[PDB]
RNA sequence: GGAAGGGCACCACCAGGAGUGGAGCCUGCGGCUUAAUUUGACCAACACGGGGAAACUUACCAGGUCCAGACAUAGUAAGGAUUGACAGACUGAGAGCUCUUUCUUGAUUCUAUGGGUGGUGGUGCAUGGCCGUUCUUAGUUGGUGGAGCGAUUUGUCUGGUUAAUUCCGUUAACGAACGAGACCUCAGCCUGCUAACUAGCUAUGCGGAGGUAUCCCUUCGCGGCCAGCUUCUUAGAGGGACUACGGCCUUUUAGGCCGCGGAAGUUUGAGGCAAUAACAGGUCUGUGAUGCCCUUAGAUGUUCUGGGCCGCACGCGCGCUACACUGAUGUAUUCAACGAGUUUAUAGCCUUGGCCGACAGGCCCGGGUAAUCUUUGAAAUUUCAUCGUGAUGGGGAUAGAUCAUUGCAAUUGUUGGUCUUCAACGAGGAAUUCCUAGUAAGCGCGAGUCAUCAGCUCGCGUUGACUACGUCCCUGCCCUUUGUACACACCG
């Protein structure tokens, strides 16, 4: 499209400006500490990022 | 600059996508698993598989491009990270690379019954105090059902688990669906720690014997 | 996809040079990281070439790796005219 | 010639960091240096606590996940050139080791 | 008004100031049409006609 | 799906047997003598003409106008 | 099984506490309405999809753009396939979207046929993975022997005991493999070890204040990396409980009750982990997970504007605020824990201090990438006054005026202040939930969501109880015996 109407839409904040950096869906991101993933993906990765289960 | 929370995290992250990146390209080629150690200056990633031949490739080439691409995309200081690719001393005792052998196998229309008995006996010739395959899926209907092997001793519950035990999942897309393979290898006490862990079982005792 | 020439030159010479590329899924983004043209033409180049497999691409955590093959690498240095004794960097 | 050297030690295993917390006083006191620690600060623990259904179907049962970050130092009154060959000990991999002055 | 309005205000009541000086006199100016449902009526643009 | 308005047309620009031919003229002797204007703007530089419209003059490159009255 | 026996469970009861169900409001669901009010889910759906939606999210609705349709063949084509664009009109629109006017660009495209690609499109009754539930109970299965023509059976049991298929034993079984336990995390004790200027104590030196004012006593502030030390704080290694000891009961057993001592005598307390076999339970709307089907350019793709997801005769679920004096308001007073925090750009996150302001807020110096700074860090409560049984100074719904902050945008009030208005509600029917000790309940705090919004969830601490420590009556679970015309298994 135009370029000044094409993707022309403010992202500056909002759950429209983060993805998962992980699968890309913008719904129920972890945003603590910096790890930008959602909720599931972080649960399939959290053995290798180094998180561990005690209770 | 960053504090130390977001540091281990961000170390973290950063092992599980390489991990995955690895996945992902080595597939065919074989990948047990990777470690990373840094360095004053320099950081040194491993790679383990059962097939170094193909990950280096001829001359290196395939290794090389693997050390550029993840040096660009992961904005590390050019000549400041290297790859190296080891061999699995014991495949047979990899979970990973038991996994991707049966997914092979049954990608090359091998019998599922077949495949994964042959997968179990290879684990069980290698050492393993036991060990578990399961396949689902669509197996012969269209209605799925799941198919179970099983030989020696396993564990299911406490901390020994997490040290005992070896698993990993596969996903295999055929023709009519996708085909879930899990592999469960019970690993033996090892006094030096390279084949096993370094600590018995919880409920086993021994009596030395008396002079 | 339309690109500009000089773009599509930059392009081809980063990979022949480099022997690898990256690229982050975002289509909108103003300039690659590592090449000054936009992200979006770089992944349909990239698209391109491993359509006629000049390239093997690979796909994950939401980014793209490209690796140059032999007939990319002959197809590059063809277009880019540059002698047979230079190659990429990788080897 | 003499500073005194701060040595910042974090890593998530602790028998690793003890041991190279051991094998670094040890070190500085073959030399006949002067050493002020080990100090071990208080013990960071990242918590996440996640839904452990990828849906919202069941009972609400959740994932506790920790990361636990221990963080040691160690003071030096010694040069910086000795400091620095004393570092220069062979450090397992997780062990982040930080030198700095005051 | 403090933080400024942007192009778009602006552009629509020069619209409206347009269709009030072509309206015949004794007669209401034309329709203007316009999707800005966060406009700020001002004195200028009473009697106009707005979509 | 249903539709009220007849479908648009996407623009498509119009076809000219020789729109250069007719911004030369040349004479007998061999002077060659342009019929449109010349943009003055440096990156469009020499050779790249303005259109001669009913009020202005439009460079088709770098889009300046120039009105005359 | 409205059959018997034994045992067990605050998702059962008993004895009780708080309640919910009644009122206002918040929030989810149905219905209604609508252009749309997107949609999954009906103990085991309903503050659930981490689902607190102004834009985005978004899947719905009314409109306008764009290709981000690779690759192959054919056509057109440098006498130009095709892109972009000034001005006017058109348009919600500084979208050349389109039209008029005609300039620029150069094989990157356009046209057609195949083939792709994308899709929060259908199918969770085609699937993977994950999660929930059966099911918080103690249960489950080979080998070799024994019985049976066989399906099957014994092992896996009469009895005692245990939270436990936990043990003692009995024994056509003997040996084993899972579950249970062990295990691991947190908390509780250590004046014992190592070590602390990013934690403290003690004494000293100086200084301020008070007291007889020199000397002495009390209380505060500041330094000593050559003042000492680790009780207080931190975190590594270890120790510590094993029912160890005493009295009774029990088979000279397994074990149980009580009791001194002890930090601790319910498995010390709370968790994590957790078998076999299953459900057409949920998820295709987490995934570049995925089969098939649909669509694929006037698009179910993508983007832009606007609206909606919140719409209100009504019914239901989880909740917040109350109905008051064991209180409300106004003073004075002073005790936590788990945690979280920056791109430095003039500056982005947590924010101290100073100034301005009634508040809300604003401005200026600065600290902290952190046991270094916010953090010198709450309320209920304690204390003294006013109020005086009056829907009252209880209650705070609804509404008016007006002022700030976040944001591109606040209207259908985003949120937060000021004055004003002052609804039901006077303890709640049938029914119904949770709970046995630092627990219930009350009180506040941190984090997640987050530009701005918490009545929600996940954790934290403070004050701190009544009642019981029993049973199978109700609702259910385990084992055994027994009946069956059930096996889609009594919702038969
Ligand atoms: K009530
Ligand atoms: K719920
Ligand atoms: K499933
Ligand atoms: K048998
Ligand atoms: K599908
Ligand atoms: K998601
Ligand atoms: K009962
Ligand atoms: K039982
Ligand atoms: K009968
Ligand atoms: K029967
Ligand atoms: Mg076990
Ligand atoms: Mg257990
Ligand atoms: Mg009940
Ligand atoms: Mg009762
Ligand atoms: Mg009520
Ligand atoms: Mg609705
Ligand atoms: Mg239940
Ligand atoms: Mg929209
Ligand atoms: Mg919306
Ligand atoms: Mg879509
Ligand atoms: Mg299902
Ligand atoms: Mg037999
Ligand atoms: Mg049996
Ligand atoms: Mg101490
Ligand atoms: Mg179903
Ligand atoms: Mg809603
Ligand atoms: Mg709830
Ligand atoms: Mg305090
Ligand atoms: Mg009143
Ligand atoms: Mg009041
Ligand atoms: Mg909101
Ligand atoms: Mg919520
Ligand atoms: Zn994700
Ligand atoms: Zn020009």
């Amino acid at each position: 499209g135009h370029s000044n109407i094409w993707n022309a839409h403010p992202k500056n904040y909002g759950p429209g400006s983060r993805t998962c950096r992980v699968c890309g869906n913008p719904h129920a991101i972890i945003r603590k500490y910096g790890l930008m993933c959602c909720r599931q993906c972080f649960r399939s990765n959290a053995k290798e990022i180094g998180f561990i289960k005690y209770r | 600059q960053i504090s130390k929370k977001r540091k281990f995290v961000a170390d973290g992250v950063f092992f599980a996508e390489l991990n995955e990146v690895l996945t992902r390209e080595l597939a065919e080629d074989g990948y047990s698993g990777v470690e990373v150690r840094v360095t004053p200056v320099r950081t040194e990633i491993i790679i383990r598989a059962t097939r170094t031949q193909n990950v280096l490739g001829e001359k290196g080439r395939r290794i090389r491009e693997l050390t550029s691409v993840v040096q660009k995309r992961f904005k590390f200081k050019e000549n400041s990270v290297e790859l190296y690719a080891e061999k699995v001393n014991n495949r047979g005792l990899c979970a990973v690379a038991q996994a991707e052998s049966l997914r092979y196998k049954l990608l090359g229309g091998l019998a599922v019954r077949r495949a994964c008995y042959g997968v179990l006996r290879f684990i069980m010739e290698s050492g393993a105090k036991g060990c578990e395959v399961i396949v689902s899926g669509k197996l012969r209907a269209q209605r799925a059902k799941s198919m179970k092997f099983k030989d020696g001793y396993m564990i299911s519950s406490g901390q020994p688990v997490k040290e005992y035990i070896d698993s990993a999942v596969r996903h295999i897309l055929m023709r009519q669906g996708v085909l879930g393979i899990k592999v469960k290898i019970m690993l033996d006490w090892d006094p030096k720690g390279k084949q096993g862990p370094t600590t018995p079982l919880p409920d086993l005792v021994t009596i030395h014997s008396p002079k | 996809m339309i690109i500009s020439e000089k773009n599509r030159r930059e392009i081809s010479k980063y990979l022949f040079q480099e022997g690898v590329c990256y690229a982050k899924k975002d289509y909108n983004l103003a300039k690659h990281p590592l090449i000054d043209v936009p992200n979006l033409q770089v992944i349909k180049l990239m698209q391109s070439f491993k359509s006629k497999e000049y390239v093997r691409e690979t796909f994950a955590w939401m980014h793209y790796y490209w690796y140059l093959t032999n007939d990319g690498i002959e197809f590059l240095r063809t277009y880019l005219n540059l002698p047979s004794e230079i190659v990429p960097a990788t080897l | 010639q003499i500073h005194k050297i701060r040595i910042t030690l974090s890593s998530k295993n602790v028998k690793n960091l003890e041991k190279v917390c051991a094998d670094l006083v040890r070190g500085a006191k073959d030399k006949r240096l002067r050493v002020k620690g080990p100090v071990r600060m208080p013990t960071k623990v990242l918590n996440i606590t996640t839904r452990k259904s990828p849906c919202g179907e069941g009972t609400n049962t959740w994932d506790r996940f920790e990361l636990r970050v221990h963080k040691r130092v160690i003071d030096l009154f010694s040069s910086a050139d000795v400091v620095k060959q004393i570092t220069s000990i062979t450090i397992e991999p997780g062990v982040e080791v930080e030198v700095t002055i005051a | 008004f403090q933080r400024g309005l942007k192009r778009k205000p602006m552009a629509l009541i020069k619209k409206l100031r347009k269709a009030k000086r072509e309206a015949p006199p004794g007669e209401k100016p034309e329709v203007v049409r316009t999707h800005l449902r966060n406009m700020i009526i001002v004195p200028e643009m009473i009697g106009s006609v707005i979509g | 799906k249903t539709y009220t308005k007849p479908k648009k047309i996407k623009h498509k620009k119009k076809k000219v047997k020789l729109a250069v031919l007719q911004f030369y003229k040349v004479d007998d002797s061999g002077k060659v003598q342009r019929l449109r204007k010349e943009c003055p703007n440096a990156e469009c530089g020499a050779g790249t003409f303005m259109a001669n419209h009913f009020d202005r003059h439009y460079c088709g490159k770098c889009g300046l106008t120039y009105v005359y009255q």
